[PDB]
């Protein structure tokens, strides 16, 4: 909607394991816009199309890009949804580079936040799966 | 089985030590399945995860993840770890502090008298939540993981670490 979603997505590092504190803005997606998020265990944390293309369908160097840990119990996501933004919204953006690139990737990937996520954005198609 | 060395940052339990010293080849060994996670296919893995499945452990099975400074080396030192109760760990929590990093503060405390956070010169140790993976981990960043001077004091002043 209209809340502060840079200042959340920044509130969500600096302590615990993302200690590296990105820069975040704040954009105004467009009814339309299409991000893309990992599956299963949706969050308030997205991408865009130029991230994902980049990976070459390599789950690691997605995760890398992004500079997102393997889920303790599940490890790396291996599907990825597309959703498509309903109306016109706030999210919070930069570029994940701020970790530590030995343990997370060198990061350069395009992040979004949205606190709203389960409301604003409509899963559209299936996932679609990802290799190593 | 489980204690805190709250002085120099040590964590022991069911028979692995994690602090400040501990090398590569003083962690990964023993009958316990240490993998990487991630692993990387030229050897230059740098974190490890090994599950402990306790038949005493009211939580569940206790999923540790150890990080190092370095590939390869057999003294490469421990830089941060993290770990929780499969109970504890996984759920939806909306900020920074919530019912996921709460009962795993309840539970460590139940099992060592330590109340968390608890730091100093060494580093910090808090439970936390993963925004990306939906998670709760008691996590520690050892002074080794900051690789500024300027890094570890902006750090300490967020997270109101005094030594
Ligand atoms: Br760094
Ligand atoms: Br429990
Ligand atoms: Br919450
Ligand atoms: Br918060
Ligand atoms: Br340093
Ligand atoms: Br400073």
């Amino acid at each position: 909607n209209d809340h502060n979603q840079a200042a959340f997505g920044r509130q969500w590092q600096g302590r615990g394991i993302y200690k590296g504190r990105d820069s975040w803005s704040n954009i105004m997606l467009k009814e339309g816009d299409i991000v893309y998020g990992g599956a299963p265990g949706q969050s308030g944390f997205y991408f865009n199309k130029a991230t994902l293309d980049a990976a070459g369908g390599s789950r690691a160097k997605l995760w890398e890009s992004l500079q997102v840990l393997p889920h303790e119990k599940f490890g790396y996501r291996s599907k990825i949804q597309a959703y498509r933004v309903k109306r016109e919204t706030i999210a919070g953006t930069g570029k994940a580079i701020s970790q530590d690139p030995t343990r997370f990737g060198e990061g350069g990937g395009t992040q979004f936040f949205l606190s709203n996520y389960k409301t604003v954005l409509e899963p559209i198609d299936k996932p679609f799966e990802i290799g190593l | 089985m489980m204690q805190l060395d709250t002085y120099d940052g040590t964590l022991e339990l069911a028979g692995i030590t994690l602090g400040t010293a501990t090398t590569r080849e003083m962690l990964i060994k023993g009958s316990r399945l240490w993998e990487g996670w991630p692993e990387k296919s030229d050897g230059r893995t740098t974190s490890y995860r090994t599950i402990i499945s306790t038949k005493k452990e009211k939580a569940g099975d206790i999923y540790i993840i150890a990080d190092f400074s370095g590939a390869f080396i057999t003294d490469a030192v421990l830089c941060s770890w993290r770990f929780a109760p499969e109970k504890l760990m996984m759920g939806i929590q909306k900020k920074v502090e919530g019912a996921i990093t709460k009962n795993l503060r309840t539970w460590f405390y139940e099992k060592t008298h330590i109340q968390l956070p608890v730091s100093g010169s060494w580093g910090h140790i808090d439970a936390a939540y993963d925004p990306h993976n939906l998670t709760g981990t008691i996590v520690c960043n050892y002074r080794s993981a900051f690789h500024t001077e300027d890094e570890w004091r902006k750090y300490c002043k967020r997270n109101n670490i005094i030594y």
